[PDB]
């Protein structure tokens, strides 16, 4: 006999939990964006409160900026401590589908190796987008200090 | 007090979402006279333990 | 998320490299038993010719 009919329920229940899946990671994009964009934000903020605001107002309140400084950077460890994770499973993501991509050229399955090559790309450029943003506000911050040195 | 049924009650932190953990039971002392067989053959059997655990 | 959440993502990491060698290596055992088989396979031909 032929596992083709096998295959193709397995895939079947595969496609419609995948689909399932990718509306959820849609909707789970959306907030890993937003969520990455308010991080940065929020430390490029606290920066230039760091910088821009030192001196202006009284005593107290100098004190209570110091503790904020001090207590804030704390609780931005603290928060970015799930960060250093992100960067270790895209490790394993990016060469567990460059594994697969090997795999499906050694197998042979045109749309395999299409899928997994796809799969290698589009995480690539999923998680060096949301890193790009980052940077590309990054770069914002260190061209707003070469210009506000200069 | 005169207890015989016994109950414990908890209360959560509002920051804390966890759910599972180990509580301690603690400790509980108390004896068993009841006045305002409690007479003196209440001594009966409670010096004949205590001299079986002396020689022990 | 928490710290069972935590766990499970640990514990994901892990186990997805674990199973990037348990792949290597099942597909390695595969292609191994194929040689085997193919092997024998083609001695018993030889022995036939002959």
């Amino acid at each position: 006999l032929s596992s083709e009919a096998l295959m193709r329920r397995a895939v079947s229940l595969v496609t419609d939990s995948t689909s399932t899946f990718l509306s959820q990671t849609t909707y789970a994009l959306i907030e890993a964006i937003t969520e990455y964009t308010k991080a940065v934000y929020t430390l490029t903020s606290l920066y230039r409160q760091y910088t821009s605001l030192l001196g202006k107002m009284n005593s107290e309140e100098e004190d209570e900026v110091w503790q904020v400084i001090i207590g804030a950077r704390a609780e931005m460890t603290s928060k970015h401590q799930e960060y250093l994770k992100l960067e270790t499973t895209w490790m394993t993501a990016v060469g567990l589908s460059e594994m697969a991509a090997e795999a499906a050229y050694q197998t042979g399955a045109d749309q395999a190796s299409i899928t997994a090559r796809n799969h290698i790309q589009l995480v690539k450029l999923q998680v060096e987008e949301v890193h790009q943003l980052s940077r590309k506000a990054e770069t914002k911050l260190a061209e707003a200090q070469i210009e506000e040195l200069r | 007090p005169v207890c015989r049924f016994m109950k414990i009650t908890v209360i959560g932190r509002y920051g804390s979402t966890n759910a599972r953990a180990k509580i301690p039971l603690g400790f509980y002392y108390g004896h068993t006279y009841i006045l305002p067989p409690e007479i003196d053959q209440h001594l009966a059997m409670m010096v004949a333990l205590q001299e079986d655990i002396q020689c022990r």
